[PDB]
């Protein structure tokens, strides 16, 4: 990730949620990771940006490996 | 001192950069951009071309504005206010109701 | 708030980018392209060209149309919806029956 | 669904990819190019320039034209089927008897 | 199949690459180089730029005639024969007697 | 020697380089710009352009104008003054009251 | 073969490239350079632009003309003779008397 | 030989380069640059454009002119006197008294 864009949509419904969400990207960067910083900051949401573990073919087979335990989508 | 724009010029003030709620409740951080709407201050006689007389402008002094920031608009400074100053041309469409 | 255009000016919306079905019942996957077809929202007067009068567009409110993606065509948004503003020389054609 | 051009637009369908026979009896295999050969499907009312009406175009509906493939040409998919449009300009001569 | 150019367009063939002979009696050989003069085959209706009617071209079907081989130059086969498509704005002379 | 500007043309001098107070009591340091307001001295009788006569210009001598620094903005020496020369289409605006 | 220019078009000869005497008794090697003058052999009728008619030429077959020679500045050889086709519009002046 | 420029054109003989004494009572030294400044020699008809006859220039035979040093400027030998050919277009300003 990079753009603030392509996490409207989703981020937006986690607003009107209630709950916190966790991103756990390739990487998060530019002003997307600048913005997210200001979004919590003011308590419009709550979101954290880590890193995915892992590098290479491992990192797709492990963050697979997380989805399984959350009931979501690698995306 | 209130300015005169001279015939197809139209004298507009910017809105604002990237009004922070964008897609919703989500609080769009400053991501590089600028506004592209306006209001009208001041409005000239109209074009000249053609020769015939000068034909009126299609917009009244304070309507609210889309324009495109292309070349032709210029920037300036009038009694510390940031203003705008571009033709007809450059001006794209009017927000009504 | 609705648009209004300024004259010569047309505001369309895009319609499905790539309708995955291309080639028959094969489901293209994106393959990095946008649509090129829209549905027309507004329509301003007419060309002021040449002096006389203004010329009505050959466009109506509501007409299935195709066209060129070019420099001309920019974007906006309106009430959170994704439209564009370009002139009648920008569009080529309507999709009639 | 058929197209309807918009005014001195053209819609037009390429014929054969270099008909393997040029040159006499031998089979030019594709040798990298094109065909600027093609049949008139679609025809707008005509150029607007110069105010005065709208003259007509002097190609109907059906013509084997000789085109130039510049710029001005496009490309597009109707009811999966590969048409091309472009202006009258862009039209060099027709193919009679 | 005869050809039938439209309108401003006149259809030419090329004649000879450098007639060996250049100086007088030297044989010239290929030395990169091509031919600027050519014969009239086809000729449109005229111009129609400014409105009014269309006026005829100043050259009549058979014509011996010095062209500028620009960009607006274009080539195509027909029946097998090399020819060319230009307007009379590149066209520059005639040779007679 | 006062000078006598060709039609269309427009003689004017520069004001103040960045008068020092902008912002309030701020006293802005040549922050390496220049001024874009100026003086009429001396206008042409106006555009010969359209055959028609010639239109009279919408400057007067003696008015206070904002102009754009364009390339068709050039400097010259009278009594040594420093002077500008340009076209009316370089002026922007006029700053009355 | 006499050549007929194809209106709006003039045809001339070069004179002498740098006439070893400039500056007065010195023979100025050739510096590399070429020559500007030229004498008129053939006119053709006039500009067709505008529609209304053909106006003629202001240069009579035989005048000693001064031309740029510009991009529009075409090279020919007829008869084994060095000439050059242009617009009136590359010509600047005449030497009378 | 006297020259005769060709409608539109102005022929103008430059004049002192950098007259030394810019400032006051200071000799400036040659510090790379040229005069802008010209007499009138001898002027054409007018200008063509727009058909309808040809209007005359508004410079008479002998003014002190203000011209800028553009493209379109070329320079010239005539009795071996440096002169200058350009359009009335070149020509900025002159000076009165």
């Amino acid at each position: 990730i990079s753009n603030i864009r392509e996490m409207l949509p989703v981020l937006e419904a986690v607003a009107k949620a209630g709950k916190p969400l966790l991103i756990i990207a390739e990487d998060v960067e530019g002003e997307a990771l600048a913005t997210l910083v200001v979004n919590t900051m003011r308590g419009i949401v709550k979101v954290a940006a880590v890193k995915a573990p892992g590098f290479g073919d491992r990192r797709k087979a492990m963050l697979q490996d997380i989805a399984t335990l959350t009931g979501g989508t690698v995306i | 001192m209130n300015i005169r724009p001279l015939h197809d010029r139209v004298i507009v003030k910017r809105k604002e950069v990237e009004t922070k709620s964008a897609g919703g409740i989500v609080l769009t951080g400053s991501a590089a951009a600028k506004s592209t709407r306006g209001e009208v201050l001041a409005v000239g006689n109209g074009r000249i071309l053609e020769n015939g007389e000068v034909k009126p402008l299609d917009v009244k002094v304070g309507d609210i504005v889309i324009f495109n920031d292309g070349y032709g608009v210029k920037s300036e400074k009038i009694d510390n206010e940031e203003v705008l100053i571009m033709s007809e041309s450059d001006i794209l469409a009017i927000v009504e109701a």
